C-alpha cells in the first residue's frame, strides 16, 4: 500500500491532489489557537444599541461613566 | 535499415514523476513551449506590395 500512493500519483494526478485538499482542511481548525480569536471578535461587534438598566440598591458594578474601567477588556485588539 | 521511434518505456521512480506531475498540474509545458514559439512575432513580414513591388523570375 506504500507504492499505492506512487502507482496512482503517476497514473491519475488530479483527484489525488483533491484528496490532499480534502485533507489539511478538516483537521487544522481544531488545531491552531488562532481560532477562538475568530469567536471573540465576531461576538464583540456591536450592531444594536446597548440599553442601560435601572439601579435599585446594588450596583454590583458598572456606574454611569462610560470611560471608567467598569466593563470588560476587548481593547487587546487595538494593541494587537 | 531500422529505427524505432516513439518507443521508450517510462521512468517510474520517485523523482522523475515530479517532472511529469508538475507538467500536468502547473503547466510548465504548453507555455514555455507554445507561448514562446508563437512570439516569435518580431520578425519582419516578408510581403510583396504587388502593384509596386514584384518578385523574382527566371530567364
Amino acid at each position: 500500500v506504500a507504492a499505492f500512493l506512487k502507482n496512482v500519483w503517476a497514473k491519475e494526478p488530479v483527484l489525488v491532489a483533491s484528496f490532499a485538499i480534502a485533507g489539511l482542511a478538516v483537521i487544522l481548525p481544531t488545531l491552531s489557537p488562532y481560532t477562538k480569536y475568530s469567536l471573540m471578535i465576531n461576538r464583540a461587534t456591536p450592531y444594536n444599541y446597548p440599553v442601560p438598566l435601572r439601579d435599585d440598591g446594588n450596583m454590583p458594578d458598572v456606574p454611569s461613566h462610560p470611560q471608567d474601567p467598569q466593563g470588560p477588556s476587548l481593547e487587546w485588539l487595538k494593541r494587537l | 535499415t531500422y529505427k524505432y521511434v516513439n518507443l521508450r518505456e517510462p521512468s517510474m521512480d520517485m523523482k522523475s514523476v515530479t517532472d511529469r506531475a508538475a507538467q500536468t498540474l502547473l503547466w510548465t509545458e504548453l507555455i514555455r513551449g507554445l507561448g514562446m514559439t508563437l512570439s516569435y512575432l518580431f520578425r519582419e513580414p516578408a510581403t510583396i506590395n504587388y502593384p509596386f513591388e514584384k518578385g523574382p523570375l527566371s530567364p
